[PDB]
């Protein structure tokens, strides 16, 4: 059931204390949906449905995006293997 | 006897047309999968039906028409409606190169004339819709003695196969 | 001066042909297209704004002797009578003499009008005018 | 140079036959025709999609010196005043000098028009424009 | 009698040039222009009481000895079949060969026709027939 | 001639405003009226005694080609299905080009009916009917 | 002039689309609609004192070209006879052919009548103007 | 362009036949129906909330030159005088010239008016509008 | 061509012929009819059920230039004033001009109107229109 149904030019800059995501590295963004997958929580965010919840009418166009954290990933060793967490921040010790 | 059927219906629609989620017409069917085995067997190339009871009617639908090809990778060798337009498109191509060209009248026709010659039948067939695009400045002919060595490129029908909604309430 | 370094084409350097077949003892060869130019106008202001291409439209006209053999009602290429509705669409190239090089290339003429003339102590001569698709060059 | 040998058809080597008789002294026969050729556009392309024949038409003028004996008016291919409603659907044929063979044949023309001139120190001089039905070739 | 103090412009001492290029082997360029110049009547006078100027049209034709190379077709600025919706607006300069001064600037031209004309013993022939917006001269 | 000293109107030198905004591209504006003039008849004469004006309506047609942004559906004047109920009364303006003098005004335009066409090989036009409430000029 | 940049829609660069099918050689859309706008009058007030909305009313016709093939009649949007009690409401959609962007939908068109030609020498065309509940516009 | 390969119906490939006879030297045949779509208010909603096929109406045009013999009054398919009330009921079919293919079928035709045209110097006509019950079309 | 061979009716091969004399230098006759052709409908079904010819309505139109004796007016077949209360029905033929056959006759014609124009460096013309009881043809 491979094939299946299933149920602006003036590009805008954010950066600041987004708490999800690997930092240090530019993001382009273009629905909410990309953003919550990505910045869990934080004031980036609230910064990016605020820029396009901006205004009834008006919204920013694809927005470029980065953590500026200096987060790095849980990792264990144990038995013969090494696991990484590809969450980056405190929330992958979990 | 379910293949003889898909193939009297295969051979009833329009040459490219698919098979995809055409109805069968089946009574009933002896039926194990749902969506999960249905995903492993035609991720295997092993074409399923799902039977599919709607609102108010029934109906027995195919859901793809993947060879039995195993790498997805090429869809001329996995999918079967591609293979079709392609052997037809290349029969096609071939019968009229053989009588163009393999006339053999002369030497003389130059490599440009043959690239003039496949460009007129490309934009014939994206005429007919029969190709959806071609490069028209990607077109290269080489010729040497009485061997034209020729290489083209051609865009193939695109076809679109899924959907996702996410459905949301509010008030 | 020489035919590889002469910087303008004339009519001895050149060939026409059709089906891949040279055209022997063509005359003449003219190209004649129409873009459709119209210009956009206001009120308020005298100038057009802006032109816009709306149809494209082609003609090219082939004069040529009277071959003994092999002229273009004998050749295949014209026709007369009903024999028009049986007619596929044809392509003509205009190609260097010297290279074999297309100049240009009138993708599927089809045929306006076939006109002949014998006359008193003169040659015998031929005029075909061809609607075509589109027109191109390549290399 | 030779007759058997040019190849190229020339008026010295082309007879014009009327109804099996050959016509005496003419000087020019154009023919013409149209295939009212139409293209076909859209909504959503430039360019002409294809090229239909609508309907076809054709004209034969012929040029002829007035003979003493046997013009067109006496000889009965003409015809003045009412007598155009009696003369038949006539046919006139293009054929080689040399072996007798049809070059072309204008099947069923009938007149249009018939002109005539006389000028002060001048040959008189002839004209009939024929509508044809069909033209066709053979051998 | 010398360039310097001739008092009259000739086809000698112009060039034309196209895109910041010149035009080599051009034979001529003639430019029309009409302003719609419309008369105001009334009832009670015979004459015209004044000219209004309704719509500004123009038209700069050039014609062109086929080059080798950079003809119009391969040098990019006429253009076959579906290319023409892909070129942008052009300007052509007509500017004098001494000084490079410009004479008149045809701001934005953009094409009506493109005819061509190959001819037995003859130099082959290119003519582009352009609509402009508007045409100025400065200095 | 000149714009400053010709005597009549013409659309060259006239701008058509909508809110305050030029309407680009505008192609006609007509202004329709009538004021239901009743004549007063009696019996013992035949002439109408007077003349009284009923009532006043009044219409204006103004015909646009569709821009590719900023049409009337969607610069918000014109609308579609429900959208009408909320869109409220607007004004047009008719204004002098030169000096931004309103010739006329139409306090209060509604529309009547939204036309639209698309056409082979044409430019798509639009034309929309106000009724408006009253028109008057002033300066 | 170029597509991308040229302010004004036309035909060349508008599909007309039914059911997510492009519609092949269509030759005309007309969009016609009405709002139904009634004026206000009193006694004491010459003019009308507001124009309210009373009812929507829109229709579209679409002119084709007979094809050959996927005739309104074969492709099924269309009908004849009592088959028209069968024919679900259908909606089509005027695109933008280089983005295949929306330029308006006529949501749920149902036919009022289907009116076809055939004449001598001459291509067939059909004719069908649609009902239809709304027109919108997005994007 | 040949018959086999064009993409559009024309008046030369069709044949208009009646009663399994081809009709000679038709001129026009027009088809017009019409489905008497009703649309369906309320209070409280400006749209139509859905159309309705109330009554089928259709109606076919035949154009015709007067044959000498076998013209409609002595082939039998039109009447004059009582003889109508005598007429059965006819069926009338388009057809494709090549394959003798049913293009449509209009069954069970009835006469309407026939109309007849005698005028200097022109070839005489007629025109026949029947009602139909239904229509239809089959492979 | 010849009149005893072609097959179509042409204003030049008919008389027109009125009480057992030619019509001289008449224009045009023009033959209207109407069989009042009413479909039958019901409640749950959307067809017509069927067509009845409920009446026969007929007209004849003749067309004429005023001929300085014996016009319709001095002939005695039209009337002016209370004569027409004494012109009795009248039968008019329409007549082969070669056999002298009758083609169609409208038996007992009477007058609607007659209608005349004079008219500068123009001829006169003349107008009847009669309805008749009944048409029909024989042999």
């Amino acid at each position: 059931t491979r094939p299946h149904a299933s149920i602006s030019e003036k590009v805008f800059c954010l950066i600041g204390q987004a708490e999800g995501g690997e930092p240090n590295t530019v993001y382009e963004l273009r629905n909410y949906s990309q953003a919550k997958r990505l910045f869990r929580s934080g004031e980036l965010l609230d910064a990016i449905e605020l820029a396009w919840g901006s205004n009834p009418n008006y919204t920013a166009g694809r927005i470029l995006a980065m953590r500026i954290e200096d987060a790095k990933p849980a990792s264990a060793e144990i038995g013969g293997l090494k696991i990484t967490s590809k969450i980056y921040g405190n929330v992958a010790n979990n | 006897m379910v293949a003889v059927a898909l193939g009297g219906l295969a051979s009833g629609l329009e040459i490219g047309e698919s098979i995809t989620f055409k109805p069968l017409r089946v009574s009933s069917l002896d039926q194990i999968y749902e969506s999960i085995d249905l995903d492993e067997l035609n991720e295997n190339g092993i074409i399923s039906i799902e039977f599919v009871r709607n609102r108010t009617n029934t109906f027995f639908r195919i859901v793809d028409d993947v060879t039995t090809f195993n790498d997805k990778s090429d869809p001329v060798k996995a999918e079967m409606a591609v293979g079709e337009a392609n052997d037809f498109l290349v029969s096609e191509l071939k019968v009229q190169l053989e009588d163009q060209f393999i006339g053999t009248r002369t030497i003389n026709t130059s490599a440009s004339i043959i690239k003039d010659f496949i460009q007129s039948y490309l934009g014939r067939k994206k005429r007919d819709n029969e190709i959806q695009d071609f490069p028209a400045e990607d077109v290269q002919v080489i010729v040497e003695g009485n061997e034209a060595r020729i290489s083209m490129t051609v865009y193939p029908i695109r076809s679109f196969k899924k959907i996702s909604v996410s459905l949301v309430y509010k008030q | 001066a020489s035919e590889a370094k002469q910087t303008v084409h004339t009519g001895n350097t050149v060939l026409l042909m059709i089906k891949g077949k040279p055209v022997g003892r063509a005359q003449s060869a003219s190209g004649q297209r129409e873009y459709g130019t119209t210009g956009v106008y206001e009120i308020g202001s005298i100038m057009p704004q802006e032109h816009v291409y709306l149809r494209y439209e082609g003609t090219i006209t082939v004069e040529r002797l009277r071959m003994k053999k092999e002229n273009f009602a004998d050749l295949g290429y014209a026709s007369l009578g009903e024999e028009i509705l049986k007619k596929d669409i044809i392509d003509i190239l205009v190609v260097d003499n010297l290279t074999k090089q297309v100049i240009i290339s009138y993708h599927g003429c089809s045929a306006n009008n076939y006109n002949e003339t014998w006359q008193t102590n003169e040659i015998v001569t031929e005029e075909i005018e061809f609607s075509y698709l589109t027109a191109s060059d390549k290399a």
